[PDB]
């Protein structure tokens, strides 16, 4: 569960990253 | 893989106007924004195959169109049917943003269950700028109708309704859709029917036929996409 809890956090980085991109 | 992960984060530092301080605030972030995981649609029998189809765009819109520039499910054109099934399942279990490629897939897998609905991949390649640009989506068809699933920058190059009478006008819509944004289309690549089976062993035949637009011209490349429509009644 060491690896789930890591899925969720990249998760939630790489959708807050995702926003930050779509400024185009 | 973390290799691939501070992969990402370096290629945003280059790009973006405030390429740093991005990267800093977002993974140094302790709270962010919880992404709810997109539910997978399912469907009675009784609901009819176009209100289906717009759920399963639905499904595919929700995980977003990936701008991080880093794709996180790479998928090998020339691995079999179950295999493509296999990773498209993942993307179901991961939900992260797509791109063209990998809304085709996801497009399959969750229309297997259509055995009335054919599916069948339509890839592009334009020219704008001195530069050439290659995308794609999944073809559908639907009671004799045509419409197109996928994933695009531009709303116009990718979810089609099942409402086209002939192929011909849907390759044609976004031949249009590409004109407004100022692309020439080269050359359009269309597959073969992709099997309902998500067990298969065979491949998406992903260029069955491939049509020069500008060596064709207008009423020969309207006979082309007639002869694959014609084709995928095999």
């Amino acid at each position: 569960s060491a690896q789930q809890e890591l899925k969720q956090r990249q998760r939630a980085e790489i959708y807050a990253l995702n926003r930050v991109m779509t400024e185009l | 893989d973390e290799a691939t992960w501070e992969r990402m984060w370096k290629h945003v530092a280059k790009i973006h106007p405030d390429g740093e301080k991005v990267a800093q605030r977002i993974r140094g972030a302790t709270d962010l924004p919880k992404i709810p995981i997109p539910s997978v649609p399912t469907f009675q029998p009784s609901t009819p195959v176009p209100e289906r189809l717009e759920a399963v765009q639905r499904y595919i819109r929700e995980l977003q169109y990936n701008h991080t520039g880093t794709q996180f499910f790479e998928i090998k054109k020339s691995r079999p049917l179950t295999g493509l099934m296999d990773l498209a399942k993942e993307m179901t279990k991961e939900a992260l943003p797509i791109k063209c490629l990998e809304a085709v897939i996801l497009g399959i897998y969750l229309t297997n269950s259509m055995p009335t609905l054919e599916r069948f991949p339509i890839s592009f390649k334009t020219y704008f700028s001195g530069n050439y640009f290659r995308h794609i989506v999944l073809g559908v068809n639907f009671a004799g109708r045509y419409g197109a699933l996928g994933m695009s920058r531009r709303e116009d190059l990718m979810y089609k309704p099942p409402a086209f009478r002939t192929l011909s006008e849907l390759v044609l819509d976004f031949e249009a859709a590409y004109g407004r944004c100022w692309h020439v289309l080269k050359k359009v690549k269309l597959g073969q029917s992709v099997s309902h089976d998500p067990h298969s062993v065979e491949q998406i035949e992903w260029k069955h036929s491939v049509l020069d637009v500008e060596r064709l011209g207008r009423d020969d490349f309207r006979k082309e996409l007639e002869r694959h429509a014609r084709d995928m009644r095999l």
